[PDB]
C-alpha cells in the first residue's frame, strides 16, 4: 500500500489522478497535513519543498519541479531566454520580447522599435494590442503589475473555411529521471470569427483562448481541432504533414527549453523526487514556422483527452517510482555529436 | 544512583509486586538472600535504581509492603523470595478493609498510614537522588485502592517534586463478583487523575481474555493473570534498569509520554504472550514482535486501538537482534497505519533496544501507548458505576464510614470529564 | 578569473579568487527573569500544598 | 597568538567534545599523557596550537576546555577514559539531576543554581590567557541542558566578555536518533534566546550525518560514536586555521567577517568530501576537481537542503592534503559553468581559499579511510532556512494544541515565551526569503 496527499482541490488533472490511483486499490489517500506520504499532489503556490525528503522509510515524490516557475512566468521566460547561452539572444522561435515594469529594458525596447518605424515594416506588439508605442507604455504604467511587450505575429497561419486564427497546446510530462515525454495528442484552440489585419480593437479574432471565445463552435466542437483532422487539413490543403511541417519544431523547442533548466531543477541527486506536467502554447505563422508563446506550469487537459493523459501520468511518472502488483508519449531525446 | 522507592498495597498490589521483585531479581542475578550471582556487569550498573546495598555485598529491594490484613504478606514472607525484603518494611494491620474504599482511604487506613510514611521517609532520606515512587495496587478492592490512593496523596505532600508512578489493576466482572468494585475504581481513578504522573492501566478484563482466548487456559488463576502482569512490569521498567538512552528515568518517560497532565494513563502491550512452563522453543523474528506488540489481542488494557489515536508511544525491544531491522519495522508500522498516530505530535513513537532478554526468551517486545482508546476502559467503569449510583445502591457501606454522596458525584464528574477530554484529542 | 591575497607558508597557502564583482540584557535583567520564574514556580507549588492541606 | 576557550554543554556537546580533542591530540602529536615530544619550548609558548592548548612546567598540554553537564554519567566517562590526565578536574563540571529534555528546566530551574559555578571555572581559564579572542560552544538543540543551559550561558558570556566572539557548533534534532518528542520546542526556544549572542553558528543535522554514515561508510545503523568521529573531522577542518600556521580564518573575528555579512543570518552551511569507508578494499583517489564538485551535492552537506534555490552571500573552501591553487581555480571554472551558484547582488561572486598540506588525520581503527586530499566548503546560503521551516512546522503542529507546554510552564516559564520565540523565527525565515529572491 502506497500513500498520497491532495493539496490542490482546483486541479482538474490531479483530481483525475487521485481518482485513478484510489481505483487501483494499492494507493490510500491521507489528509493534507499528514507527513507520512509517498506522493504529494501539491498546491499551486508556496509549495513547501523544504519539508520533502525528510521522512525515513518513505520514498517521497512531488508533482512539481521547484524552480520550474522560471519557465512558467512570462517575465521569467523572457529573462531565461535572453540570458542563457543555449537559447539567447538570436533564438529564432521566441518572439522578440521585453520585460517592462510600471512606475527593466524599456530604453532597449524603444531602440529596436524606432528602427521598425524608419525601416517601414509591420510594427504591431502585444501586452493589449497596438502599433503605436505610446498606447502600450501608457497602458502598463496605468495597469498595475509587471508585463511583457512581445512582437505580435501579423501573418498567422489561417484555417479554411473561415480565415481564422489558432494556437497549439502540447502537454509535456517530465519524470523523476528527467525523461521528457510529449503526449501524442495535442490540440488546436481555434478562433471562430475571421482574422482581421486592420481591426485590432475587437479582440476575439485575435485572441484564441477557450474562454474569450464566447458565434462559437461553427466549425468544430468547442473550438477544439485535434491532430487527426489538422493532419488531414495539412495534407489536403498544403500537401504536407503535421509531423514534418510543425511537430519537429515543437519537439525542438520543448527539448531546448527543458534541457536549459535541467541543472537548476533536476532531482537526480536529491532527497525527494519531482515530476511535472507542462502545457506548451505554440503559434504557427503562414510560412509554417512555429513560435513559442508561453509555458503553463499547471495546465488543464481538454475534455476528450483527460482519461488517457492522466492514466499516462500514473503509468510513467508515479508507477515508475512506486511499482504495482502501447505508449501514449513520444520520448524527446537527441544526442548530436560535435 | 537515581533511586526509585517501591510501595505495594493490598492483596493484588502485594501479589503482583512480589512477582515483579522475583522477575527483576532474576534479571539482575540477585538470589533470595540478596547475593549477586550473575555473569555480566550490565546487571549491576543501575542496580541502585531498585536495590539498596548493605554490608556483605547484600542487595535489598527498596520495597515497602503495605496491607490492612496479614494474610497476603505472610504468604509473601513465607514465599521463595520473601527473605530478600527488609523486615521493618512489612507494615500491616489486622482489621482488613472489606473491599471498601472508604475504609481504606478514611477510617481503617488512616490509623496505619503514618507508620507506612515513616518507612517511606527512611528509605527516601537514604537516597542520593530520588526519582520518585512506584505503587502496585488494584482499584477494585479496599486497601490497595482506598489506602493506596491515600498514600499517594500523603507522599505528594511530602515530596511534591518527585515522580509518582502506578501499576493500577482495573476490576472486571470476568474476574471478581464483588458488586461495589466500580465504586472503588471510580473513587480511585479520581485520585489518580489528580495525583499521579504516569499510570499503567493493567485491566483484569484484558488479562482474563488473553488467558482464556489466546493462551487457551479454560480456568485461569490469579497466577496466570499475574504472569502477564510481571512480564509487562519487567518490560516497561527495562529502560529504568539497564543503560541507557531513551526514557532512562521516570521524569524523561513522563515528558515523552504525557502531552497533557490529566492524560497520563497508559495502555501496555507485550509479545510474545506466554503461559507459565508451556515452552517457547521458537524465538520470534523482529517483524513478528512488531506486529504482535501493536496487536489488540496483546494489550493489557481491554481497548480497541483502532477506535482511537495514539498520542505518544514507547516501544522497547529485548534480546540480541538487528537494530537496523527494528528501525525498519517500527517505521513500517507508523507508515502503513499513519492515521492512528496524531499528526500534531510529530515523531511520537520512540524505540529502545536492550541486549539482555527476559528469562526463558531470546526475543521480546514491550509496548507502552498513550492512546485515546483508553476512554473505553473508563467508560466501562462509568457505566457500571452509574447503573448503581443512579439508585444510590450499596452507598450505605460508604456513608457509614462518613462519606457524603457529593464525593461520588465529584469522582463521577472528573472521570466523565477525563473521557470527554480523550475524545477531544481523538477528533483534532 | 582573478587571484588575489596569495599568502604562502611551510604548512600551506591561502588566497581569494573573484569570478564577478557586485552590482544585550544586563546582569540584573537576567536575574529578574530567573527570579520571576522561581517565584511563579514556588507559587504553583504552594497552591498544590494549599489544596493538599 | 590569541587563545580560544571551548565549552561543551550536555551529552551531545560533551561527546562531540571527546571526539574533537582526541582528533586534535592526534593531529598535533600530543599523547594522552598531555606530552608533546615535537614541542621544544617546554613550560610555555605562543605557537598556533597554543590557541587551543595551555602548558604546564612538566611539559603537559591541557585543552582550553570546559565540559559541563547537569548529570554525572557522560562526564564521568571522560574522567575515567583514555584522555583522563589531559583535563584538570576543575574543567569537568557535573550536576546531579538533568533537565529531562526540558529547555525551561535547563534554563530556569537547574540553570539558575549552576550558572555562577560554570562562569567561575571559565574565568579561571580566561585568567591564564594573554589575549582571549572568545569561545567555541558545542551543544544539542534538543536536550534540556543543551538547549536551556547553553542559552543562559551565552547571555552571561555576553555580559562578562562583551568584546569576545562566540562560535557555536549546534546539533539539529533528527527523529532517527532523537530521545524526546519536544526537541522542536527546545530548539526554537534556544535559537530565539541565543540568536543575539552568537556571531557564527555551524548547524549539523544528525539526519545528514546519519545518512552519510549509511551511504558512504556502509554502516547499517550508526551510533553516536560513528556520527561524532565524522562531526569531529568537519569541526577540525573548520578550526585548523586557528591551530595551524596560515592566513585565512586565523582568528574568530574573521569567521564573522568572511562568512556573516548580516548579523542575524549567521548559519553557514558546511559540506565535506570525501567520506570513504576504511573497509573499502580498492579506492580511486579523487582529484581536486572531484572533491570540490562534491561540495555542491546536497548528499555531502551537514544539513540537507538545496543551494540552487537560494543565494550565496559568502563561500570559503578549506582544503587539507595534496592541493595547489592551480587545480582549485581550474576546478572552480569548470564547476561554475555546470552549476547554479547565484550570489546576492551586494557581494562579489568569489571564493576564499585555504590549503593545509597535511592531509586529514584519521582515528586508528575508525570508519574513515586515509585520503590524499579533503575539503570542507563553508558557504553562507539562504537554502539553510529550509531547516528552520521544517523545525517551525513541527513546533506549530504541537503548539496549536498546547501539547507538552505544561511541562515548561511547570518550571516557571510563561506560555508567552513560546510565541515570542516562534515569531522571532518567523522573522528569521522572512529575513532569509528577503535576501534570497
Ligand atoms: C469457584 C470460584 C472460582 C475460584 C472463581 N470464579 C468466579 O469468581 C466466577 C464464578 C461466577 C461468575 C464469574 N466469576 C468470575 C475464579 O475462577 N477466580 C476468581 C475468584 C476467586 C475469589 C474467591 C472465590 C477466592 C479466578 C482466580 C482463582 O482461580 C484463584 N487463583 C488463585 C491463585 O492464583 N493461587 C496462586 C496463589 C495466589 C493466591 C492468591 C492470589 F491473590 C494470587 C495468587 C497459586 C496457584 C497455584 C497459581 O499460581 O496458579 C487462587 S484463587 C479468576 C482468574 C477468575
Ligand atoms: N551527534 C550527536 N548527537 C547527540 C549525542 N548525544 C545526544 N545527541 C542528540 O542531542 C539531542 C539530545 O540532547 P542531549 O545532549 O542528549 O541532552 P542534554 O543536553 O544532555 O540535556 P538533558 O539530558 O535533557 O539534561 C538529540 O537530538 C540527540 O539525538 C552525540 O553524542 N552525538
Ligand atoms: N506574440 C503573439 N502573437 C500572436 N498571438 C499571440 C501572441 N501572444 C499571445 N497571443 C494570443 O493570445 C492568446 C493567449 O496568450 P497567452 O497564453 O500569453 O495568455 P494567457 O497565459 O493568459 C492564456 P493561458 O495561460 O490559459 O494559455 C493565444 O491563444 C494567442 O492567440
Ligand atoms: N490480576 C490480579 N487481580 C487481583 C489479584 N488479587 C485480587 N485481584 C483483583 O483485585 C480486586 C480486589 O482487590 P484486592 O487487592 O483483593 O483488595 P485489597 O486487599 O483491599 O486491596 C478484584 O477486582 C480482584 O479481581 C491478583 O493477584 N491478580
Ligand atoms: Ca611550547
Ligand atoms: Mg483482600
Ligand atoms: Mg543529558
Amino acid at each position: 500500500m502506497y500513500t498520497f496527499v491532495v493539496r490542490d482541490e482546483n486541479s482538474s488533472v490531479y483530481a483525475e489522478v487521485s481518482r485513478l490511483l484510489l481505483a487501483t486499490g494499492q494507493w490510500k489517500r491521507l489528509r493534507k497535513d499528514n507527513p507520512r506520504f509517498n506522493l504529494m499532489l501539491g498546491e499551486r503556490n508556496r509549495l513547501p519543498f523544504g519539508r520533502l525528503g525528510h521522512e525515513p522509510g518513505l520514498v517521497q515524490l512531488v508533482n512539481y519541479y521547484r524552480g520550474a516557475d522560471k519557465l512558467c512566468r512570462k517575465a521569467s521566460l523572457v529573462k531565461l531566454i535572453k540570458t542563457s547561452p543555449e537559447l539567447s539572444e538570436s533564438c529564432t522561435w521566441f518572439p522578440e520580447s521585453y520585460v517592462i515594469y510600471p512606475t527593466d529594458e524599456r530604453e532597449v525596447f524603444l531602440a529596436a522599435y524606432n528602427r521598425r518605424r524608419e525601416g517601414r515594416e509591420g510594427n504591431v506588439w502585444i501586452a493589449l494590442i497596438s502599433s503605436e508605442a505610446s498606447e502600450l507604455l501608457d497602458f502598463i504604467d496605468e495597469q498595475g503589475q509587471v508585463h511583457v511587450i512581445q512582437k505580435y505575429l501579423e501573418k498567422p497561419l489561417l484555417l479554411e473555411p473561415g480565415h481564422r486564427k489558432f494556437d497549439i497546446r502540447s502537454w509535456v510530462l517530465v519524470d523523476h529521471l528527467y525523461n521528457i515525454y510529449l503526449y501524442r495528442e495535442g490540440v488546436l484552440r481555434t478562433s471562430s470569427e475571421p482574422y482581421n489585419s486592420a481591426n485590432f480593437q475587437d479582440k476575439t479574432c485575435h485572441l484564441t483562448n477557450h474562454c474569450i471565445q464566447k458565434n462559437y463552435g461553427r466549425y468544430e466542437e468547442g473550438n477544439e481541432m485535434f491532430f487527426e483532422e489538422f493532419n488531414q487539413y495539412l495534407m489536403d490543403a498544403l500537401n504536407t504533414t503535421l509531423e514534418n511541417s510543425i511537430l519537429l519544431q515543437i519537439k525542438h523547442i520543448i527539448r531546448s527549453c527543458l534541457m536549459c533548466i535541467e541543472p537548476a531543477i533536476s532531482t537526480k541527486h536529491l532527497h525527494y523526487q519531482s515530476f511535472q506536467l507542462f502545457g506548451f502554447d505554440f503559434m504557427v505563422d503562414e510560412e509554417l514556422k512555429v513560435w513559442l508563446i508561453e509555458v503553463n506550469g499547471a495546465p488543464a487537459c481538454a475534455q476528450k483527452l483527460y482519461a488517457e493523459l492522466c492514466q499516462g501520468i500514473v503509468d510513467v511518472a508515479i508507477s515508475s517510482v512506486f511499482p504495482l502488483a502501447t505508449s501514449i508519449f513520444i520520448k524527446l531525446h537527441h544526442h548530436h555529436h560535435h | 544512583m537515581r533511586e526509585i522507592v517501591h510501595i505495594q498495597a493490598g492483596q493484588c498490589g502485594n501479589q503482583i509486586g512480589a512477582k515483579f521483585w522475583e522477575v527483576i531479581s532474576d534479571e539482575h542475578g540477585i538470589d533470595p538472600t540478596g547475593s549477586y550471582h550473575g555473569d555480566s556487569d550490565l546487571q549491576l550498573e543501575r542496580i541502585n535504581v531498585y536495590y539498596n546495598e548493605a554490608t556483605g555485598n547484600k542487595y535489598v529491594p527498596r520495597a515497602i509492603l503495605v496491607d490492612l490484613e496479614p494474610g497476603t504478606m505472610d504468604s509473601v514472607r513465607s514465599g521463595p523470595f520473601g527473605q530478600i525484603f527488609r523486615p521493618d518494611n512489612f507494615v500491616f494491620g489486622q482489621s482488613g478493609a472489606g473491599n471498601n474504599w472508604a475504609k481504606g482511604h478514611y477510617t481503617e487506613g488512616a490509623e496505619l498510614v503514618d507508620s507506612v510514611l515513616d518507612v517511606v521517609r527512611k528509605e527516601s532520606e537514604s537516597c542520593d537522588c530520588l526519582q520518585g515512587f512506584q505503587l502496585t495496587h488494584s482499584l477494585g478492592g479496599g486497601t490497595g485502592s482506598g489506602m493506596g490512593t491515600l498514600l499517594i496523596s500523603k507522599i505528594r505532600e511530602e515530596y511534591p517534586d518527585r515522580i509518582m508512578n502506578t501499576f493500577s489493576v482495573m476490576p472486571s466482572p470476568k474476574v471478581s463478583d464483588t458488586v461495589v468494585e466500580p465504586y472503588n475504581a471510580t473513587l480511585s481513578v479520581h485520585q489518580l487523575v489528580e495525583n499521579t504522573d504516569e499510570t499503567y492501566c493493567i485491566d483484569n478484563e484484558a488479562l482474563y481474555d488473553i488467558c482464556f482466548r489466546t493462551l487457551k487456559l479454560t480456568t485461569p488463576t490469579y497466577g496466570d493473570l499475574n504472569h502477564l502482569v510481571s512480564a509487562t512490569m519487567s518490560g516497561v521498567t527495562t529502560c529504568l534498569r539497564f543503560p541507557g538512552q531513551l526514557n532512562a528515568d521516570l521524569r524523561k518517560l513522563a515528558v515523552n509520554m504525557v502531552p497533557f497532565p490529566r492524560l497520563h494513563f497508559f495502555m501496555p502491550g507485550f509479545a510474545p504472550l506466554t503461559s507459565r512452563g508451556s515452552q517457547q522453543y521458537r524465538a520470534l523474528t523482529v517483524p513478528e514482535l512488531t506486529q504482535q506488540m501493536f496487536d489488540s489481542k496483546n494489550m493489557m488494557a481491554a481497548c480497541d486501538p483502532r477506535h482511537g489515536r495514539y498520542l505518544t508511544v514507547a516501544a522497547i525491544f529485548r534480546g540480541r537482534m538487528s537494530m537496523k531491522e527494528v528501525d525498519e519495522q517500527m517505521l513500517n508500522v507508523q507508515n502503513k497505519n499513519s492515521s492512528y498516530f496524531v499528526e500534531w505530535i510529530p515523531n511520537n513513537v520512540k524505540t529502545a533496544v536492550c541486549d539482555i532478554p527476559p528469562r526463558g526468551l531470546k526475543m521480546s517486545a514491550t509496548f507502552i501507548g498513550n492512546s485515546t482508546a483508553i476512554q473505553e476502559l473508563f467508560k466501562r467503569i462509568s457505566e457500571q458505576f452509574t447503573a448503581m449510583f443512579r439508585r444510590k445502591a450499596f452507598l450505605h457501606w460508604y456513608t457509614g464510614e462518613g462519606m457524603d454522596e457529593m464525593e461520588f458525584t465529584e469522582a463521577e464528574s472528573n472521570m466523565n470529564d477525563l473521557v470527554s477530554e480523550y475524545q477531544q484529542y481523538q477528533d483534532a | 578569473m582573478e587571484v588575489i591575497e596569495l599568502n604562502k607558508c611551510t604548512s600551506g597557502q591561502s588566497f581569494e579568487v573573484i569570478l564577478k564583482p557586485p552590482s544585550d540584557p544586563s546582569l540584573e535583567e537576567i536575574q529578574k527573569k530567573l527570579e520571576a520564574a522561581e517565584e511563579r514556580r514556588k507559587y504553583q507549588e504552594a497552591e498544590l500544598l494549599k489544596h493538599l492541606a | 597568538m590569541r587563545e580560544c576557550i571551548s565549552i561543551h554543554v550536555g551529552q551531545a556537546g560533551v561527546q562531540i567534545g571527546n571526539a574533537c580533542w582526541e582528533l586534535y591530540c592526534l593531529e598535533h602529536g600530543i599523547q594522552p599523557d598531555g606530552q608533546m615530544p615535537s614541542d621544544k619550548t617546554i613550560g610555555g609558548g605562543d605557537d598556533s596550537f597554543n590557541t587551543f592548548f595551555s602548558e604546564t612546567g612538566a611539559g603537559k598540554h591541557v585543552p582550553r576546555a570546559v565540559f559541563v553537564d547537569l548529570e554525572p554519567t557522560v562526564i564521568d566517562e571522560v574522567r575515567t577514559g583514555t584522555y583522563r590526565q589531559l583535563f584538570h578536574p576543575e574543567q569537568l563540571i557535573t550536576g546531579k539531576e538533568d533537565a529531562a529534555n526540558n529547555y525551561a528546566r535547563g534554563h530556569y530551574t537547574i540553570g539558575k543554581e549552576i550558572i555562577d559555578l560554570v562562569l567561575d571555572r571559565i574565568r579561571k581559564l580566561a585568567d591564564q590567557c594573554t589575549g582571549l579572542q572568545g569561545f567555541l560552544v558545542f551543544h544539542s538543540f534538543g536536550g534540556g541542558t543543551g538547549s536551556g543551559f547553553t542559552s543562559l550561558l551565552m547571555e552571561r558570556l555576553s555580559v562578562d566578555y562583551g568584546k569576545k566572539s562566540k562560535l557555536e557548533f549546534s546539533i539539529y534534532p533528527a527523529p532517527q536518533v532523537s530521545t524526546a518528542v519536544v526537541e522542536p520546542y527546545n530548539s526554537i526556544l534556544t535559537t530565539h534566546t541565543t540568536l543575539e549572542h552568537s556571531d557564527c553558528a555551524f548547524m549539523v543535522d544528525n539526519e545528514a550525518i546519519y545518512d552519510i554514515c549509511r551511504r558512504n561508510l556502509d554502516i547499517e545503523r550508526p551510533t553516536y560514536t560513528n556520527l561524532n568521529r565524522l562531526i569531529s573531522q568537519i569541526v577540525s577542518s573548520i578550526t585548523a586555521s586557528l591551530r595551524f600556521d596560515g592566513a585565512l580564518n586565523v582568528d574568530l573575528t574573521e569567521f564573522q567577517t568572511n562568512l556573516v555579512p548580516y548579523p542575524r543570518i549567521h548559519f553557514p552551511l558546511a559540506t565535506y568530501a570525501p567520506v570513504i569507508s576504511a573497509e573499502k578494499a580498492y579506492h580511486e583517489q579523487l582529484s581536486v576537481a572531484e572533491i570540490t564538485n562534491a561540495c555542491f551535492e546536497p548528499a555531502n552537506q551537514m544539513v540537507k537542503c538545496d543551494p540552487r534555490h537560494g543565494k550565496y552571500m559568502a563561500c570559503c573552501l578549506l582544503y587539507r592534503g595534496d592541493v595547489v591553487p592551480k587545480d582549485v581555480n581550474a576546478a572552480i571554472a569548470t564547476i561554475k559553468t555546470k552549476r547554479s551558484i547565484q550570489f546576492v547582488d551586494w557581494c562579489p561572486t568569489g571564493f576564499k581559499v585555504g590549503i593545509n598540506y597535511q592531509p586529514p588525520t584519521v582515528v586508528p581503527g575508525g570508519d574513515l579511510a586515509k585520503v590524499q586530499r579533503a575539503v570542507c566548503m563553508l558557504s553562507n546560503t539562504t537554502a539553510i532556512a529550509e531547516a528552520w521551516a521544517r523545525l517551525d512546522h513541527k513546533f506549530d503542529l504541537m503548539y496549536a494544541k498546547r501539547a507538552f507546554v505544561h511541562w515548561y510552564v511547570g518550571e516557571g516559564m510563561e506560555e508567552g515565551e513560546f510565541s515570542e520565540a516562534r515569531e522571532d523565527m518567523a522573522a528569521l525565515e522572512k529575513d532569509y526569503e528577503e535576501v534570497g529572491v
